[PDB]
């Protein structure tokens, strides 16, 4: 029997700062136990200072991104070159996903950018369209490895202030872009070690008011 | 006379009067000029207002990053045809990862307009279009008529009093074609060309509409204080 | 295109009339007269065949009176072919109702349905209307004995006595004069035939130029019987009433 | 399918088919609507050219759309049945999807919308019918009376008449009906409705039909004798 | 839903229907009225698959109410029951059938007789002096076979009905949370508020 | 006869031009755009005194930030309003935001030319669409049955349009307040109306960023009418 | 999930948890399972997150259109029925959506339960989700009509806490809502971790748990 | 939904400094039966693209016809069909990828794995893969079926990353491809000795080699192997 779905591996990671956002993902593409490519970009600049990654089944992921990029294009045509806000893009993507409620896009989607107040924004989706705005999210193969680390190191969960002994929590101080990129690189280095589908390369897209910037880092190729 | 009731009827001399009447709607429309060099292509349009309280009707429409047009006649028909071009340009990109050739864009418009001239019930399009674009074979300018006829030109003009601008371009042919790597000078030649079609009224800040596309220049429209430079 | 040849059958005149409906009614006014008379103990249907021939096989002929079901019958005035299209539809509707509710269709419901079909041809479709006027004679347990008429406009009304077809103006005056509320079937039979005998365009009213029918509770106990009269039976009732 | 555009604009900006549909309404029998303080009354003319009629079974001029709303009309009788059927179907469809009976305003808006649709749809002609729609909204004691017409416009009326010689009875209502103090009782409301029809009807015998609609789905049709008593009292006061 | 009972006595029809509604392992409601008035002298109780029951009942209710308004006339219980049967017989061969069983209790004003019709989801109609759906009949029919007379009063009908519910409450594993009882007679439909 | 989508020798669609004549017979509707808001006002024009004037609904809400006034065959507007409301709320569903006034107007105007032998004729009604959005601020549009829409600082449509438009030509300036615009609509309505203007036969409305689209009460309009009379009598 | 809602003297309380699951994996710690349809209408969510978000936001579109057409707010009864009719179109197609429609209208406070089968139930108290049984236990033993706003808010809060503790697929935080005739009022996000220890000490409950 | 009947095995390819190489054997298998021995599975499109196809042969012949028709259609009303507006490898690939993903979305796939190899207008190398699921990826080396498991490891020793491409000559790349084809013949039970090889160079254009054979094979050591453990004779 024909199986229309597949698993191309990979893992993605979105973190929202105070005035910036990052969307990272490894560049490895796989089927079963084989490597297809060591460098196959997974995170895309979709325009209007929005970045997107659809991780899981690459064919569905490429189709969704392709459709959203198209949705942005037609938003400009239909609404006098108005900028598509991150919240409006998220809602639009929900409807793209739910159009296939009975033959789903087999992807975990994340978008990142800035909200209308200039603050960092990350939005997260499930394969059928449920979405929500988040501060931190890992998606894909090694999502369960990385998320707990982010709960601990980004939202300071289970961390208290010494001397008080569990009476006073660690205060939620914001993170700089330099500090966030460290957590991203360490997250992927750790995931590369313990997950066989993660490795080869890491591509990070950083979003500020100035635009979209890229950073690439090598990962282990085993 | 007896042969102008619908588009499906030839006259005794082999004329299609409904198509000719649709052509008449273009002549009533406001003037628009098109011209190109080897590097860039430029549209210049004289916008028209209803009165002093009203805005000036937009004349130029973007179809893709590398292609767009200006209209003269029934504006809603231009919206339909430009929407079709947007879809065709987009089909070429999504399916073939290929920017639609301007010549092929003209062939598609021709064929779409033609179907309306041979069938009963419908009507011809009541608008003329000047399509500019930059593709793999350089800069291009097309003139579309709702008869179906599409023509590739160095320069042209359509609308009311368009003959004046068309004569100017016919003289200036050898000059403006050579304006390579200089967008401002090519626009100047277009603004000077459309000026030959003006009577009584002159080019003001909210009256003039300009668009340009070229080698390293996406299709962009200039309105308002952005065209004050060229007045 | 085709627009050139369209007569536009479903439009108003400047006076607010439907051209084709009015012209259909003009057609019907030349048709053989049909009369319906409702009595306390039954209903009479009488109708005149149009200029017949001696070589017409009468006993197997049916142009005026048709049976819709066991309880309901109709008299026709107009194009017979058009009437048969509608009659077969009405026969189906009565059976659909019986299948659905397991009860015989109430007379008015059947009448309304046919009249709604006629109405449709005057409002949409671009087709000519049915050149037919019906007299419906029927019985049900709600209203008892009932007479209705419908015409090409799709408008229907209830009657104690009514005529359609030719000379309805003259026929209605005669019925209005001699009709009474306490009247019986045997009296109504006589009134129907006497009215036709005076309004007819023929020289004399004979058995071979008539179709006749009654709906009586004159059936053994609480039930209704339809009687389509045979040529010999029409001849006998003509002698009985003293016309021939 | 038959797609022919029958309702179209003329050079002077008129849709003649819609205007000729109003002429069909002008030909129709007179219908009148009067709303009192705690009731609405719908009066209807019956032309006496048709005798030997069976009044038991003849289609009544006033039709119930639901238990709390009624509809009368003037114009083509056959056309009115189609609107009434559609209205009745929509009334049940509304109860089924929203769990509330239709408001009188909603039902009117639907019927008016159907009439409008038949003025710019291909292959169809406008309804030659104007309607008076009256009733009381669920759990409301304020009377409602609306009018519709072939073009599809509708509006609310304190009192209104349609059909043949409606110009005359409207003239009567305009001078006799006071907005500051409407018919306080049912009697006063019916009396005014009968009086208005007596300007046009001819004889006050079987030519006048009256239907009183009160709040909380209380709808009754008056009989011949009940109406005849109003006719008697009106003329006896007039002899002075 | 679970249990619906019906009994036709001398001058009325009595319908008893359980109050329980369950989703998963939780009883969400213990006061649910599994019935719809189709006309002033016709009541229909129902039981079957979740959701389908109410949708079907309301759809039938709308159709009968439409008929009543159109003709200004109440259909006989027999006519209504035949209409309902046809809809179920139509439904059983559809893409997704409506899984609903019904009892129709009505008083025929013409014949001055109470009438009870039992119709299952296949479109199987039977006129009965007393009836039930599902497993309800397995417990109750022996009592009804024994005690039922056609000349019973409404009060005797209720007493026999109490005995049936008591037997159900004793021998059924499921807790159906008692019953709402409604009486259909010449004066219309009324609910017995204490049972 | 002749095609519904036929061009005249002058290059105009016969039916579109004839529908414009129907709009000239309609009751007057006026719109004035200011930096404090857009005001919409209409002539009700009751055909009889027994007609309850408050049921005349010629000013209509499309969304919280968009209003609409109509003139001509007002029955034709109902399907246009329905489409506008649907388009406005549907865009809110797809994009989690208010829709631009221009985009809403464009959506309504796309229906206009969908006629042939689709609906059988053009609409016989013109619309004044007034609203506010964050990008272009307070806006007033005039939507015709031709499918064309012009933005306006001030606009009058209906039977007294050309007379009212000439008056709006002189009176409008870019520094108008909301109160000044209200009185100006009432002034021009009173000028072109057949019957004497009062709170029962004329209706006001406005759209502001804060409060959104509001139809004015008869008590509120009555005070503005009284305020108008006194200021005209002041000189 | 665990959701609850109940009517009382001063309107209706609505309380939900905020957990989301993908097998044993907790995919979300803080999900909003309440939709603010309008200032006087709320909708709870339980089941497929995508189905809950899509259909309840589509309900809000349809409820908004009702206001525009009629110039009046939709009733809770009518809103619940529109939603139940949507469920009936996709009957047997595999949707999973359990919701309570809470609000205040002309009949007073209104509460309806609606599920994917097209079920529509009116009642004073409901609870849906994997942990509804735990919530019902607290509600049934402490609910009164005569509850004060303060005590009623606490009851709904404490009932979710009970479920969050025992049910593995319920927890994270508690979102509280109070519906009045002037509209709904949000009464904050309450972390269960902190709330548990607080309630344990102040109430004396959860004696078996050590802290 | 179907099942593949007559099938073609591995297609292998790699980038080198001035272009791309692609190769595939000439066999059409019918299960375990080596039925057809003259099947060309490399299909040139113009003089700048070669499409290599594995999987179902009937679906391959269908795709072969779509490409032939694509060339015909591109020439229609196109004076620059043999110049600026000629078909590019990227156009041909995206067309096929569009078709493949559409067919899988209708649950009626083209049971194939395709590699599109070519050189673009600007001289850039093009090498991209697409299959029955509509899955696409690009890499310096690409291979289908068994080639993915056995050839890629050998070809990745020559071009392990993007920066190794300019350092790799056509002689080295061809040698690596030919060795990989020999290894596949040793170890793939559905492979043949006969194969075709195509080189698309930005300078020398398209070179299409037919009727190539696997040579220099090692079998002599087999004589010494006796039994399955304890047998000496
Ligand atoms: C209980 C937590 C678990 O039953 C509750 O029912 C919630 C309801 C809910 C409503 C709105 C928003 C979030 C939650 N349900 C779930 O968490 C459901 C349970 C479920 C999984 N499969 C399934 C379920 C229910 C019925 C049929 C089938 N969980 C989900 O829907 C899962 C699939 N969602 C996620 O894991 C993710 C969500 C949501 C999300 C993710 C992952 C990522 C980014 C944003 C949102
Ligand atoms: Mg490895
Ligand atoms: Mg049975």
């Amino acid at each position: 029997q024909f199986n229309p779905y597949g698993d191309n591996g990979g893992t993605i990671l979105g973190i929202a700062g105070e005035d910036f956002a990052v969307l990272a993902g490894d560049t490895r593409n796989i089927t079963d136990y084989s490597i297809n490519s060591r460098y196959e970009p997974k995170v895309f600049d979709c325009g209007d200072n929005i970045v997107m990654s659809a991780n899981g089944f690459a064919a569905d992921g490429d189709a969704l991104v392709k459709r959203f990029k198209n949705s942005v294009k037609w938003y400009h045509f239909d609404h006098n070159d108005k900028k598509l806000s991150i919240n409006s893009a998220a809602r639009n993507i929900q409807h793209l996903l739910y159009s296939r409620r009975f033959f789903p896009y087999y992807v975990y989607n994340i978008i990142a950018g800035l909200d209308e107040d200039g603050k960092g924004a990350v939005y997260s989706f499930d394969p059928v369209g449920s979405y929500q705005r988040e501060q931190c999210r890992a998606g894909g193969a090694a999502a369960s490895l990385i998320m707990p680390f982010l709960d601990n190191q980004v939202n300071f969960k289970n961390q208290y202030e010494p001397g008080t002994n569990g009476k006073v929590k660690k205060p939620l101080k914001y993170l700089s872009v330099e500090e966030v990129i460290k957590l991203v690189r360490d997250s992927f280095t750790s995931a590369t070690e313990r997950h066989i589908q993660v490795g080869d390369g890491l591509e990070i897209l950083i979003v500020t008011k100035d635009g979209v910037r890229k950073e690439f880092y090598e990962l282990k190729r085993d | 006379n007896n042969y102008d009731g619908d588009t499906v009827t030839f006259s005794p001399t082999g004329r299609l009067f409904q198509v000719e009447y649709a052509l008449e709607a273009i002549k009533q429309g406001s003037v628009t000029v098109g011209l190109r060099s080897n590097t860039h292509a430029v549209l210049v349009a004289l916008k028209r207002n209803a009165d002093e309280l009203s805005s000036y009707q937009k004349k130029i429409i973007k179809c893709d990053e590398h292609m767009g047009l200006s209209l003269a006649g029934l504006a809603p028909d231009a919206r339909v045809l430009s929407n079709y071009l947007r879809q065709q340009c987009n089909y070429s990109s999504l399916v073939f990862n290929r920017k639609l050739a301007v010549e092929r864009a003209g062939h598609l418009l021709c064929d779409k307009a033609q179907k309306n001239t041979q069938s009963y019930g419908g009507r011809p399009y009541g608008v003329g279009l000047l399509i500019i674009g930059y593709d793999k074979s350089g800069a291009h300018l097309l003139e579309f008529q709702p008869s179906g006829n599409v023509t590739e030109l160095y320069g042209t003009a359509i609308g009311a009093r368009s003959q004046g601008a068309k004569t100017y371009l016919e003289r200036t042919l050898d000059t403006f074609i050579k304006i390579d790597g200089n967008p401002d000078e090519l626009i100047k030649a277009g603004v000077e060309a459309i000026s030959q079609s003006l009577r009584d009224e002159s080019l003001t800040v909210d009256n003039l509409s300009i668009a340009i596309v070229g080698k390293d220049t996406p299709f962009t429209i200039y309105d308002g204080e952005a065209v004050a430079k060229y007045i | 295109g085709s627009r050139r040849y369209d007569s536009r059958t479903t439009i108003f005149s400047p006076e607010g009339r439907l051209y084709q409906v009015e012209y259909a009614l003009e057609s019907i006014s030349h048709a053989g007269t049909a009369i319906g008379i409702m009595a306390s103990d039954g209903i009479v249907l009488a109708a005149e065949r149009k200029v017949t021939s001696t070589l017409l096989e009468q006993d197997t002929s049916t142009e005026k009176l048709y049976k819709l079901n066991d309880k309901i019958a109709v008299a026709v005035a107009g194009l017979t072919a058009d009437a048969e299209i509608l009659i077969n539809t009405a026969r189906i509707h009565a059976q659909n109702y019986l299948k659905t509710y397991n009860e015989d269709i109430p007379v008015e419901i059947l009448v309304r349905r046919l009249s709604d079909i006629k109405q449709g041809y005057t409002q949409h479709g671009g087709l000519r209307p049915f050149g037919v006027s019906f007299i419906y004679a029927g019985y049900d347990d709600r209203y008892g004995y009932q007479l209705y008429t419908s015409n090409p406009s799709g408008n229907y009304t209830g009657w104690k006595a009514i005529s359609v077809g030719a000379n309805t103006s003259a026929a209605q005056t005669l019925l209005q004069m001699d009709y009474k509320d306490d009247m019986k079937v045997d009296d109504a039979i006589e009134l129907a035939l006497k009215t036709l005998s005076k309004t007819t365009d023929s020289s004399a009213l004979t058995y071979d130029r008539l179709e006749f029918a009654t709906i009586r509770k004159g059936a053994n106990d609480g039930e209704v019987y339809q009687k389509i009269f045979k040529p010999q039976e029409i001849k006998d009732i003509l002698v009985k009433t003293g016309i021939t | 399918g038959y797609d022919r555009a029958l309702s179209i604009f003329s050079p002077d900006g008129h849709i003649f088919q819609v205007e000729y549909a109003l002429e069909a309404v002008k030909r129709g029998t007179c219908a009148v609507g009067v709303k009192g303080k705690n009731c609405v009354v719908l009066g209807c003319e019956r032309r006496s050219t048709l005798k030997l009629q069976d009044t038991r079974i003849t289609p009544s001029k006033v039709s119930k759309i639901d238990s709390h709303v009624v509809l009368s009309f003037s114009g083509l009788n056959a056309d009115s049945r189609i609107l009434i059927e559609k209205a009745r179907v929509e009334a049940q469809s509304h109860r089924l999807t929203l769990e509330d009976p239709v408001t009188v305003e909603y039902l009117t808006r639907y019927v008016a919308g159907v009439q409008q649709r038949y003025t710019q749809s291909g292959g169809v002609r406008p309804f030659g019918v104007s309607t008076l729609i009256a009733g009381f909204d669920p759990r409301d004691d304020e009377p409602k009376l609306y009018q519709t017409e072939p073009s599809g416009i509708y509006s609310s009326w304190s009192a209104q008449t349609i059909g043949r010689n409606s110009k005359t009875v409207r003239e009567f209502l305009e001078k006799n009906y006071d907005r500051k103090e409407p018919p306080a009782t049912v009697e006063e409301c019916v009396k005014l409705t009968v009086r208005s029809l007596l300007e046009v009807v001819q004889t006050g015998a079987k030519n006048i039909e009256i239907t009183v609609v009160k709040p909380d789905s209380d709808i009754v049709a008056l009989s011949s004798e009940e109406i005849n008593q109003y006719v008697t009292q009106i003329e006896q006061e007039k002899q002075e | 839903m679970d249990i619906i009972l019906g009994i036709r006595v001398q001058d009325s029809v009595i319908l008893a229907s359980s109050k329980a509604v369950t989703r998963g392992i939780s009883v969400l409601k213990d006061s649910d009225d599994k019935t719809r008035q189709l006309s002033p002298h016709t009541l229909m109780s129902f039981a079957g698959e979740a959701g389908d029951t109410v949708q079907f009942a309301e759809y039938i209710q709308a159709n009968i109410q439409l008929y009543s308004i159109r003709e200004d006339y109440e259909l006989s219980p027999q006519a209504v029951s035949s209409f309902v049967r046809q809809e179920l017989a139509k439904s059983i061969r559809s893409r997704r059938p409506y899984q609903v069983n019904v009892l129709i209790g009505g008083y025929d004003k013409k014949k001055n007789k109470p009438e009870l019709y039992q119709i299952d989801y296949l479109g199987t109609k039977v006129e009965l002096p007393y009836g039930a759906h599902g497993y309800s009949g397995f417990y109750t029919f022996s009592l009804l076979d024994h005690h039922y007379r056609p000349d019973m009063t409404t009060e005797e009908g209720l007493d026999l009905l109490k005995l049936c519910v008591q037997e159900l409450e004793k021998r059924m594993p499921m807790d159906f949370k008692g019953v709402i009882v409604k009486i259909v007679d010449k004066d219309g439909i009324r609910q017995v508020d204490d049972f | 006869d002749r095609g519904v989508s036929t061009f005249s020798p002058e290059g105009r669609l016969f039916q579109v031009e004839y529908s414009l004549e129907a709009i000239k017979l309609g009751s007057t509707a006026i719109g004035i755009a200011t930096k404090e808001g857009v005001v919409l006002g209409v002539e009700k024009r009751a055909t009889s005194p027994l007609l309850e004037s408050d049921s005349i609904e010629k000013i209509v809400e499309i969304d919280r930030h968009i209003g609409c006034a109509m003139s001509g065959l007002t029955a034709d507007a109902r399907s246009m309003i329905e489409h506008a409301r649907t388009a406005a709320v549907t865009h809110n569903l797809y994009y989690d935001e208010d829709i631009n006034v221009e985009s809403l107007t464009q959506s309504v105007c796309d229906l206009a030319l969908r006629f042939g032998e689709l609906m059988s004729r053009p609409f016989g009604v013109a619309l004044l669409i007034a609203g506010h959005d964050a990008d272009d601020g307070y806006q007033l549009f005039h939507a015709e049955p031709s499918g064309t829409f012009y933005r306006y600082n001030a606009k009058a449509i209906g039977s007294g349009s050309e007379g009212a438009q000439a008056e709006l030509l002189n009176e409008w300036h870019s520094s108008l307040t909301l109160k000044e615009a209200e009185l100006l609509v009432l002034k021009i309505l009173k000028q072109v109306m057949e019957e004497k203007l009062d709170e029962n036969n004329a209706q006001l409305s406005c759209i502001t960023k804060q409060d959104g689209f509001k139809i004015y009460d008869n008590e509120k309009t009555a005070e503005l009418i009284k305020e108008l009379k006194e200021k005209e009598a002041a000189e | 999930t665990t959701t609850l809602a109940f009517k009382f003297q001063h309107g209706v309380i609505a309380a939900v948890d905020s957990r989301a699951s993908a097998g044993s994996y907790i995919s979300a710690l803080r999900m909003n399972k309440v939709i603010e349809i309008n200032p006087y209408l709320l909708g709870t969510m339980s089941g497929c997150a995508a189905d809950c978000q899509y259909w309840e936001r589509l309900l809000a579109k349809e409820c908004r259109l009702y206001y525009l057409r009629n110039g009046e707010r939709i009733s809770v009864s009518a809103a619940s029925k529109l939603l139940s009719n949507m469920m009936c179109q996709y009957r047997g197609m595999g949707l999973s959506m359990g919701s309570m429609i809470c609000g205040w209208d002309k009949k007073g406070p209104g509460l309806y339960y609606v599920d994917e089968h097209g079920t529509r139930l009116s009642g004073n108290m409901f609870s849906t989700g994997s942990g509804n049984t735990y919530a019902y236990g607290v509600l049934d033993s402490n609910y009164k009509w005569d509850l004060s706003v303060e005590d009623a808010l606490y009851l709904g809060k404490r009932s979710i806490l009970a479920a969050a503790h025992r049910d593995a697929y319920s927890g994270g935080s508690v979102n509280l809502y109070h519906v009045t005739e002037d509209g709904w009022i949000y009464h904050g996000n309450h972390d269960v971790g902190e709330l548990f220890w607080k309630v344990k000490e102040e109430e004396g409950s959860f004696n078996n748990v050590i802290g | 939904t179907q099942q593949p009947i007559v099938t073609g095995t591995s297609v292998i390819s790699m980038k080198y400094d001035n272009g791309v190489i692609i190769a595939a054997d000439n066999l059409g298998s019918y299960g375990s039966l080596l039925r057809f021995n003259g099947v060309e599975r490399l299909i040139p499109v113009g003089d700048n693209t070669v499409v290599g196809i594995s999987g179902d042969i009937s679906d391959m012949q269908h795709i072969e016809r779509l490409l032939k028709d694509l060339v015909t259609e591109n020439a229609y009303d196109n004076p620059l069909a043999d110049a600026e507006e000629a078909l590019e490898p990227s156009y041909i690939f995206e067309y096929l990828a569009t078709v493949m993903y559409q067919r899988r979305s209708k649950m009626n796939p083209l049971w194939n794995a395709i590699i599109v190899a070519g050189v673009q207008s600007n001289g850039d190398q093009f090498l991209r893969y697409v299959n029955l699921l509509g899955v696409t990826y690009s890499s310096p080396t690409l291979a289908t079926g068994f080639g993915a498991h056995m050839a890629n490891p050998l070809l990745r020793k020559v071009v392990d990353r993007e920066s190794d491409i300019p350092k790799t000559t056509v002689q080295v790349a061809e040698e690596a491809i030919v060795n990989a084809m020999r290894v596949l013949y040793y170890r793939d039970a559905r492979s043949s000795r006969n194969f075709s090889l195509a080189i698309i160079d930005k300078n020398t254009g398209l070179t299409f080699k037919k009727n190539l054979q696997v040579e220099n094979m090692k079998w002599d050591f087999a004589k010494d192997i006796k039994g399955y453990g304890t047998q000496k004779i």
